[PDB]
């Protein structure tokens, strides 16, 4: 239903990995590492940035059900992105999809005799997981992202072309690096990105006429307790991130 | 063995028997084994399918999903086997095609108008979320044992969207059963939207009188015979550049037809409404076709006998 994939933080940290002795820091690298996999082979397979996301939220989701002691990222993320990209209407080849990725994981390492035993095996390995995730998600593929969101409103507060292109990168880093996806509704992010593409920028949003903020344009139960809390989250691990943040600095 | 809380084994229901053995895939009538709920199952073929999940069931369970209204069947949830897949419907009693063909059943004028009515109303409610269903026939009408009408088989359905920028839609030509086709299609239209689900509801109308579809063509040549001998000849003047399809050349389509909707079916049909609006969804340009909205306005639904319940049968 409508609570079915968002999670408390409690139920965050009772993870099925945890469960198996994951620890949540670690956890969350291997959730980092994932959606890297998946931005790499997606700009390789040429599918948008719009397809990525969807296999990156598709594996968000998966690991809230599945444990990466059973299911390593490198198995996931491929299956994941062939899935999304099936869905998203950009579909890539399954043969594709295993070549792109056998590079990725293994830049040194030669491609295997396409007559071979050994890579009739990983093409059919990949179908098997493929078929595990749309069952693990029960089906539901169709997903919400926040940049719809974002555009919408950036374009309300008549951001600058550099504004708004920096609150869509913040809303495509959140899914890179935050579990945001798991417990917030795509349009409350959305705020979270804009709110730290102003601060960043410091730009500052006019406070309507009627006394009422931008967020509350976009969505009720957003407060600013709650931006501030969030920004901030975000932000600090964009901080942690290496060079992340140089792609939005201004070097001038 | 794995974790899997959102996907039941089909073996949760029980089957009853085959109801589907030549339309599509095959279709089992079955049996909550707790609730003795009544069911559709309805496996997902995988024939080769060298490409995982087919983007094609993907694409039906994301329309199914997306579409909740009345007169439109409803997707319960997917099941898996422990290996296939299936769609579990909520169960339909009747469908049109069987109610039509079948000598015993027969339809009182104002129950005709209320058929027609649940039906384009769904299709009013399809297109209004942007999906054409592409292959609007009898068969895919199913009636529910409480008279309610929903439109089902969305198989072959395509989300749908609007221009733009003077780039056409390039949509699959192949779409729709050759009968229930439209001229739009059979002209090589690849850019085409609601209204040729209207055409296929124009059919359906007067199958309701004549018992039996209108138009049997073989191939698409003689089902555009069939079509100009019934509304007249395909024409610059009735259809605005209908000439500009590499296909108006090559078909060498008849040119002496008048248009005779009205007159072949007068004997049948006998209600001057209904004989109008069947003309109005029955029009050769798409674009001068009545659409779902003003067919719901139409007085055929808003005289007398008004429209009535589907009480027996
Ligand atoms: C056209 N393909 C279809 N798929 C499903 C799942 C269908 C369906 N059918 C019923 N009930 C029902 C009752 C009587 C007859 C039939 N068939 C036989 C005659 C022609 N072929 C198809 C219809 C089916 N209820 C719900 C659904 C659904 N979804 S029909």
């Amino acid at each position: 239903n409508n609570k079915r994939w968002y999670f408390t933080r409690e139920q965050l940290e009772n993870s099925p990995s945890r469960r198996f002795g994951v620890d949540p820091d670690k956890e969350l690298s291997y959730r980092q590492q994932a959606a890297n996999l998946l931005q790499d082979m997606g700009q390789r397979l040429n599918v948008s940035q719009l397809t990525i996301n969807t296999a990156i939220v598709y594996m968000h989701r998966f690991y809230m059900i599945q444990s990466f002691t059973r299911f390593p990222g490198n198995s996931v993320a491929p299956a994941a992105l062939f899935l999304a990209a099936k869905v998203e209407g950009q579909p890539k080849k399954l043969e594709h999809v295993i070549k792109v990725a056998h590079t990725c994981l293994h830049p040194q390492e030669s491609l295997p005799d396409t007559r071979s035993e050994a890579y009739l095996q990983q093409v059919q390995d990949l179908v098997i997981l493929e078929s595990i995730i749309l069952q693990t998600l029960g089906f539901e593929l169709t997903i919400d992202h926040p940049h719809t969101h974002v555009v919408k409103c950036t374009q309300l507060v008549r951001a600058s072309k550099d504004l708004a292109q920096t609150s869509y990168f913040m809303a495509t880093n959140s899914l890179h690096l935050t579990t945001f996806s798991l417990q917030y509704t795509p349009p409350v992010v959305a705020c979270v990105c804009i709110h730290l593409a102003c601060k960043w920028s410091n730009w500052e949003i006019p406070v309507s006429t009627d006394g009422k903020h931008w967020w509350e344009y976009v969505d009720a139960t957003v407060t600013l307790e709650l931006l501030d809390e969030l920004t901030h989250e975000l932000l600090q691990i964009l901080e942690k991130t290496p060079n992340r943040l140089k792609r939005i600095w201004n070097w001038r | 063995s794995v974790e899997c809380p959102f996907c039941d084994e089909v073996s949760k229901y029980e089957k009853l028997a085959k109801i589907g053995q030549g339309t599509f895939g095959e279709v089992f009538k079955a049996r909550h084994r707790k609730t003795g709920q009544k069911v559709a199952l309805k496996k997902v073929l995988m024939e080769n399918e060298k490409e995982g999940f087919p983007i094609t069931a993907l694409r039906e369970i994301k329309i199914l999903q997306l579409l909740k209204h009345e007169n439109v069947v409803n997707l319960i949830e997917i099941c898996r086997t422990k290996g296939s897949i299936y769609l579990v419907f909520d169960f339909c009693e009747h469908d049109l095609a069987g109610l039509l063909s079948n000598v015993l059943v027969k339809f009182t004028l104002s129950e005709i108008k209320r058929v027609m009515q649940m039906l384009l109303n769904g299709l009013y409610y399809i297109h209004r979320n942007k999906i054409l269903h592409r292959d609007m026939k009898a068969a895919n009408v199913l009636i529910t044992r409480d008279g309610v009408l929903k439109l089902a088989d969305f198989g072959l359905a395509r989300a749908f969207s609007l221009a733009k920028n003077s780039q056409p839609n390039r949509y699959t030509n192949r779409v729709v059963t050759l009968w229930y086709r439209p001229p739009e299609l059979l002209l090589g239209e690849r850019d085409y939207g609601p209204p040729i689900d209207l055409w296929g509801a124009g059919c359906i109308m007067a199958e309701m009188w004549t018992r039996s579809p209108i138009m049997q063509g073989n191939t698409e040549q003689h089902q555009l015979a069939l079509i100009s001998q019934l509304c007249g000849s395909i024409t610059p003047e009735v259809w605005p550049n209908v000439d500009n399809y590499e296909l108006y050349e090559k078909l060498e389509l008849v040119k002496g037809q008048k248009r005779k909707v009205k007159d072949r079916l007068k004997a049948y049909v006998r209600d001057p409404y209904a004989l109008d609006l069947i003309d109005k969804l029955l029009v050769l340009d798409p674009a001068q076709r009545i659409d779902s909205d003003d067919a719901l306005n139409h007085d055929f639904f808003w005289s007398d006998p008004m429209p009535s319940d589907l009480k027996g049968m």
